[PDB]
């Protein structure tokens, strides 16, 4: 247990420590962290949410900052590192005020005033556009400091392409369910080998060799149960008194499997995707009848496939009518890398696509997938909101300048807290300077001037070695992620700032 | 002598671990357990239930001081602060050889007179209902980290309670089984909203069920949808290979039938506390029924009240009289998760509050804070009166006990004056907490009340003694009566114990 | 915060280890050291000097509270009791955020006003001298195990001091080098007596010396009676066997001469602080001189004053002007032991008290008690005034500070009222100790003093508030001034310390 | 450290424990205690002062009771065991009053009232007599429970005889210096072999064989210094350059010793008792001249001999004039037991006698001497005071009866304390009953009746098996020892009763 000053200085110190752990992942020039456990093992990522979710944080106050990795609205791209780094700075800047004699609650009030204002300023300054070109700029920016190679423009295009494929319009507004975009990976090298498929890709091979390699004009049956011998619930025991019965019993089984397959054939299905197992005898007769079957299909895939093909997931084969069958032009098995995967294409519903990522190393295809997923999210959000913000610390610099003025229009104590919040925002542009290896102090000096001359879009430029126009370089941040990164930071900093005793 | 010296000090220790959390300038506590669980809160009931107290005196202080009768506003923190005061003052009186029995009589009396002063100085809520209750709910939120959004949350607290409050004998009765409070992270605190209906954090049991059903006839079950195995030992005896088929058929048919019964009675939605067999899930789905399983019992009880359904345990004996009603049941995505919203219920005095926060530990405290507000406004509406906060009502009681002491002269009088000094622990805590000067505020506070200023209290923002009701800092009359009630019982219990033995 | 909480508690602990020894119903303490030494006493100065205090706060409390300026009556026990009170009360005031500097100013002031109240309410000793002083000496003995014989010991204390007291400027001056107090076991406490002369617990150095010498001319030496060896390295060189005799002769002759000088000047008695060579012992004996050796320096100083002798360190330069005078020097057996009584001294304001007790530890405490009585009556005679005991004078001061506080209003006032409550620690201790009811006696005590009864105190025998001077329980004015003086300094010192570091 | 009740109950318990340690030594039927150490070893005594002085008492409160062994006025005979046992009972009886709620100080006041009264009653009831017969009864009583054999009447007579020999009359009063009675012992068996010598017996043999075995009409020289070669104080070194000088130096020494003896002879001394050593050459010439010399004589003996013979102890032989010589009819050496001792008889001063105790065992001659010494003290005291008291618990019984009444004439609280003091006195008669092996409870009942019927002299009688007249049996106690045993007990009980905290 710790009380008062000792409790607070300690909590702040903890918050700062965890922020430092992710700090260097910020931006185009972000570094990676290698996280190693005991059994599973090594994870190498630049993703802040991944790093924090995996980290073995001990301290309670640090366990609280780490919780930002789970706020779905913030934990996408650099949102996580931005929220954590900012909480750290908000707590650090507070320490000074606590030292002067300012009460933790007025500091909390200042931050609330500041963040509410900032949330207003950014909706004011938010740039509108649903331009596919801007979408591409969102993705390019999202893929910036990752180990993806040079294929970024190629990836960015895939993203926009996938997003625009499943994006739909409800009452006047564009809604994009990312769950309709199936992303999967396979170790084959190249990356440029990533494919965009108009259908659902399934990491599953056909159960039996004699089954067709490709089915055209497919009537697809999605099945919930196992195509195996089922025993009754109330215990059952078979008693044979006639030696002749043994064969008959052995045959009822065969005939049971024969009927299963008859039911399936009767519905017109020519493809059977089973969520469970399929007995070898059933596989025998399915192949005999020419039906293409896959077994032990993931529920997630079962659901996406029902979505894409219009098929109803059926459990009782007796309810396997032609009404519950899905449709697709082609169901084909084809070898990808070293595996054989099933491709369901030309589905009844066009709003379903897949991205088969390639890249070799394994530990790269994973982050690349990790990357493509964030990219898909950010591009999806923007597609919806239609608004974005300038990157490279441009937003923070504007905010820092405005709040510095808004502080003056506020009363004594709160004013101090609001000037502290304004300083805290500079931790972002400074972090990008430091990471790129440029002089932090002078970049800030320049950045401040330009945004004050009205150059809203001037962020930190690695190239120009200092500040530069993000409008030209195309570095754009989605809005939603910004506002939530600020809000998360404030809510969490306040929670921690208010504690005066840890027992 | 010593058993007492020790018991009293153990007790006072609890009183001080909570003292700094009282009021608008109050701080919170982080409580980490052995299993590593963390709870950061301002709620004095949670702090107490949480802290690992070892000393038996401390365990009792916690139990008795808990203001158990109700957990409205800061009754427990206030009770605990006063108990520590009463105890610390008793220490002195005992140093002077005043028998603990005199002290206990004195405390008992002063306690009674104090409840009286409150009833007396209280104030009935009039045509001012809406404005008063809002001011009450804000005062509450003011102590919490929820202050940040006190005006919006106060409105929600008012709207919700007002919606479920029954004005019976010209009086108000508020049944909390009509208020469903649910928390979901991934949204700002401002995203907190009031939904006219019952939200259940669960999603349809099968992917093929509908996302929405208009004009829902809800079946509420308490039994699982599975095959029933006889009670006596049972075995199927298969001697003919052909029976194997007939048997499995009979089983699936039993499940298909169960669904037919529920559906035959008009059921549209099926919500169960127990499980639903995979095959039953298929059948319901096929019948186009929206079903949710393993629902919380508390959630069941609230759905019954709002839809007017009866929770059935014998599906076989289900009937349409048992079905509940709602204009629509729908699965909606709240952040990451999928929830089921039962809207436009038969019983319109049924409401839900969706509490949001970005982080888990943030949303937890928001719900704690909002549940406090609900109880504050609801108990004010029920009691019909309110007393001024800011230490006003305590400074008054203190003032009025110093008089009464001289009337009930003798040794009892010393205990009664000490009881007054103890009540003054409240204005002291408030002052100390806000960064004001206790000894200075106290002297001014006594002056105003001597000069008849009943409602004068501590404005921690301006740091000036003002009219607490004018400024809006007011609390239900119930918080003060219970707090002084719990406080004196906790202190009398420790005062009577002269030995602790195993 | 804590350094203070701890320092204060360490201090108060000392205050309570002494509290039960105050007064007529006071108990004693047994103090056993590491070396096994035992001291059983009521003397608060001995208790404090004895107890092994570790805490630095306690060491200071002991040092400062020691009333060092004088050890008359129970000034130190009273000081310590009040310091603990002042400190304990400061604790409370600090809990209310009263800056320790205010408290220290308040204490300093109240202290000054209190000395004033004493001077004011005091009472000059008039034509009542003998009766007053006796009553004073008895009050003192009343607290001790010597009470048993208080009337006889009080007379001895009065007679002794009166004998050595010089009435100078119409004023009295008492020089304690005129009062020789000696203790010898093997007799009852009643056998204690006053001898007109100086008793020295030593016997003649040689068996052949006289047991008595009338009209003694006393030689007081500070050098030993032995051969003087040169400072430069010296060696006798014997080459003639005949010189061996001449050499030893020269040595014995040097000693024989030393004796001749002392004797040539008229010396009859020789008392030395140092040693006497065996051969010198022979010579003195043969000359019929009564000699005692290795005498205590303190004893030397007292013999010089009474006989008018000068302590000589250069025997060679001794003269008759240096000799002291006494009507008779005689060895007398006191119990087991042999002592030398120098009676009928030149200076008649020279007296001795032979303290008796059956046991060693009994006689020790008797001497402690009698030395207390001597200082009590002597300081009363010197001061010229007295104040009432029984807690009367403290209840008065308390009464008069509560007024003065309201005159010096503000925060200082709180410290001043607290100072009054602390002074009341005295009547409380007395009541508690006698088996009376503190809270009850205190209320009556306040009443009488409010109604102007300055001299009203606690009669622990009857357990009633009466006139302390009428009943004879009175003390020198000096005891109270010093006790409140020492008490406030000890408390202010601890109150100012906010950290203890190595 | 212990406070209050715990401190007090504990102190009382301690006092009682040490009293128990000596209890059984009380009276004619007293037992002995064997005290064993590490080096010196075993001591067997019935003497209470000896037992306590030797005991290894640990507890402080017990160290205080033990101090009574040093109060010279009490520690003679049963005075010590009486004082200790009574303190124990006074503290025990107090415990009851403390329990009821009586303050330790009023209890102390009660005891003071009680003891002052008792001291009065015994001077009132004290029996006068300087009758040699009573003196003999004092000794017989003093020698009662010791391992002296049956020779008691024989010893008692020696005592009275010695006492009356040195007893002298100052202004109207008889003063007896016991220091004039030289008691010594020698292991030869018999006890009846103890002798009464009219002179000083010295456990020292003549230094040289050729010296006379007996000197008649002796002019005795008492010498302080060694009859040896004395070196100067200021260092001296002898330098011989002539080989002839060596003899001369060796001769100056001889001549030095020759002169020493010449000086002695010149004074007329024919006996030389030296407190120090005597060189062999000096012994040679002393024997040659016929002087009887003894060396290394104890200072105590030197002093007694100066007292008895009128000799002046001389250090410088040049001051050895006939004026400083002592006189005695005979100085003879005679073998006692296995040793040869010097007997100085017919001294100038008749007020000096010796008692040479015999008894064998060694461990018996020691207690017998221990006994004879107490006996001599008690007989001496009585010789002076001329008053005595009846023994066997007779005094205590009278006191217990009277104080029981005097209590009534006193106020409440004190009265209780005085009834407690009265009960405490019964611990003596009860201890004698218990030791003799008779019923304590009934002896007390009988004793009380008889003293109440006015039979002041009825004490506990072993023979009559119960109570009996001490007047007839002759058991008498000296007064002084009684009063001081009561007073010591009270002073010490009060000291201890007043402590409420031991740190």
């Amino acid at each position: 247990r710790e009380q008062g000053k000792n409790a607070q200085r300690n909590n702040i110190e903890a918050a700062k420590a965890i922020a430092d752990a992710v700090r260097t992942t910020l931006g185009p020039k972000g570094m990676d962290k290698m996280l190693v456990d005991s059994i599973g093992d090594i994870i190498i990522s630049n993703d802040g949410a991944t790093i924090l979710k995996e980290m073995d944080v001990e301290h309670p106050t640090a366990k609280m900052i780490v919780e930002v990795s789970k706020a779905q609205d913030t934990a996408v791209g650099d949102g996580t590192t931005t929220a954590v780094v900012l909480s750290g700075e908000l707590l650090k800047q507070a320490e000074t005020l606590l030292d002067q004699g300012v009460h933790p609650t007025v500091i909390s009030n200042g931050y609330r005033l500041a963040v509410n204002e900032a949330r207003k300023i950014i909706d004011e300054i938010a740039e509108k556009s649903t331009d596919d070109a801007t979408l591409r700029k969102i993705a390019l920016t999202a893929l910036s400091g990752k180990n993806t190679g040079l294929s970024n423009d190629f990836l960015a295009d895939l993203v926009v392409k996938a997003v625009n494929a499943v994006a739909e319009v409800r009452d006047g507004k564009t809604i994009v369910d990312t769950a309709n975009i199936k992303v999967d990976k396979k170790n084959g090298g190249s990356v440029n080998d990533t494919q965009f498929i108009s259908g659902i890709v399934i990491d599953k091979e056909k159960v039996h060799s004699k089954m067709p390699d490709v089915v055209k004009n497919a009537k697809i049956a999605l099945i919930d149960s196992a195509l195996e011998i089922k025993k009754t619930e109330i215990e059952a025991k078979v008693q044979i008194s006639d030696p002749s019965k043994i064969q008959d019993f052995l045959n009822q089984e065969t005939n049971t499997f024969k009927q299963m397959v008859e039911k399936i054939k009767k519905s017109g299905a020519n493809v059977v995707l089973c969520q469970k197992g399929i007995d070898d005898v059933a596989q025998h007769y399915l192949a005999k009848e020419g039906i293409y079957a896959v077994r032990r299909v993931k529920k997630s895939d079962m659901e996406k496939l029902a979505k894409a093909t219009g098929a109803k997931i059926v459990t009782d084969l007796d309810d396997l009518t032609p009404s519950v069958l899905g449709e697709a032009e082609t169901v084909e098995e084809r070898k990808i890398g070293d595996d054989r995967m099933t491709f369901v294409m030309g589905c009844k519903n066009p709003k379903a696509v897949s991205i088969l990522i390639r890249g070799g190393t394994d530990h790269v295809v994973s982050e690349v997938e990790r990357a493509l997923n964030d990219a898909i999210r950010v591009v999806a959000i923007t597609k919806e909101d239609g608004k974005f913000l300038w990157g490279g610390g441009a937003v923070e610099a504007e905010l820092a300048m405005r709040l510095a003025k808004y502080a003056n229009s506020v009363g004594g104590r709160e004013q101090l807290a609001i000037e502290a919040f304004a300083k805290a925002l500079e931790i972002i542009p400074r972090t990008l300077a430091e990471n790129a290896g440029i002089d932090p102090i002078n970049t800030l000096i320049k950045l401040k001037a330009d945004d004050e001359k009205g150059r809203i879009s001037v962020g930190v430029d690695l190239d120009n070695n200092g500040v530069g126009d993000m409008k030209a370089k195309g570095v754009v941040d989605p809005l939603r992620v910004k506002t939530h990164a600020l809000e998360s930071a404030v809510e969490v900093a306040t929670m921690i700032l208010r504690i005066d005793d840890v027992i | 002598k010593d058993a007492m010296k020790e018991n009293i000090e153990a007790a006072i220790a609890i009183s001080n671990s909570v003292r700094s959390s009282l009021g608008p300038r109050g701080m919170d506590k982080m409580l980490v357990d052995s299993l590593g669980d963390i709870v950061i809160t301002n709620d004095g009931v949670t702090i107490l239930k949480e802290m690992d107290v070892e000393h038996p005196a401390a365990k009792m202080m916690v139990e008795v001081s808990k203001t158990q009768d109700s957990f409205v506003g800061d009754g427990t923190t206030t009770a605990v602060i006063i108990a520590g005061g009463l105890l610390q003052q008793a220490q002195g009186l005992i140093n002077q050889n005043v028998h603990p029995t005199v002290i206990s009589e004195g405390y008992r009396m002063a306690s009674e007179e104090a409840k009286r002063v409150i009833d007396e100085i209280s104030t009935k809520i009039g045509a001012d209902e809406k404005a008063l209750l809002l001011k009450m709910a804000q005062t509450s939120l003011n102590s919490k980290s929820a202050s940040v959004a006190k005006d919006k949350l106060a409105e929600i607290s008012y709207e919700a309670v007002k919606s479920v409050a029954e004005l019976r004998d010209g009086k108000y009765y508020v049944d909390f089984d009509n208020i469903q409070v649910v928390k979901k992270q991934g949204g700002a605190i401002d995203d907190t909203q009031l939904i006219n209906g019952i939200i259940v954090d669960k999603e349809k049991v099968h992917p093929g069920m509908p996302d929405v059903v208009k004009d829902a006839k809800i079946a509420l079950l308490d039994a699982p949808l599975e095959i029933k195995k006889p009670e006596f030992d049972t075995n199927l005896r298969i001697e003919d290979p052909s029976m194997i088929q007939k048997f499995l058929a009979q089983e699936e048919n039993m499940l298909r039938e169960m669904v037919d019964k529920i559906k035959s009675v008009g059921a549209n939605v099926v919500i169960t506390q127990k499980g639903i067999d995979d095959m039953a899930q298929h059948y319901l789905s096929r019948a186009g029924i929206y079903a949710v399983r393993r629902v919380k019992k508390s959630d069941m009880d609230k759905l019954a009240k709002a839809t007017g359904a009866s929770i059935v345990s014998t599906i076989d004996e289900i009937s349409s009289s048992d079905l509940g009603t709602a204009e629509r049941v729908e699965q909606v995505k709240v952040g990451e998760d999928y929830m089921t919203f039962v809207t436009g219920c038969k019983n319109p005095k049924a409401v839900s509050i969706l509490v949001r926060g970005e982080t888990e530990h943030v949303v937890d405290e928001m719900e704690r804070s909002i549940t406090d507000s609900l109880h504050v406004v609801a108990s004010a509406l029920e009691d019909g009166a309110y007393a001024a906060g800011g230490g006003a009502t305590a400074a008054e009681i203190a003032f009025r006990l110093r008089s009464y002491a001289q009337k009930i002269g003798g040794r009892q009088q010393l205990a009664i004056e000490k009881f007054a000094d103890a009540i003054e622990e409240i204005p002291r805590a408030l002052a100390e907490n806000a960064g004001l000067d206790p000894i200075d505020i106290l002297l001014k506070l006594r002056a105003e009340h001597a000069k008849g200023n009943k409602t004068y209290g501590i404005n921690v923002f301006t740091g000036e003694i003002e009219d607490m009701v004018k400024n809006g800092v007011i609390e239900p009359i119930r918080v003060g009566k219970q707090a002084i009630e719990s406080a004196t019982e906790a202190a009398i219990m420790i005062l009577r114990i002269d030995d602790v033995i195993a």
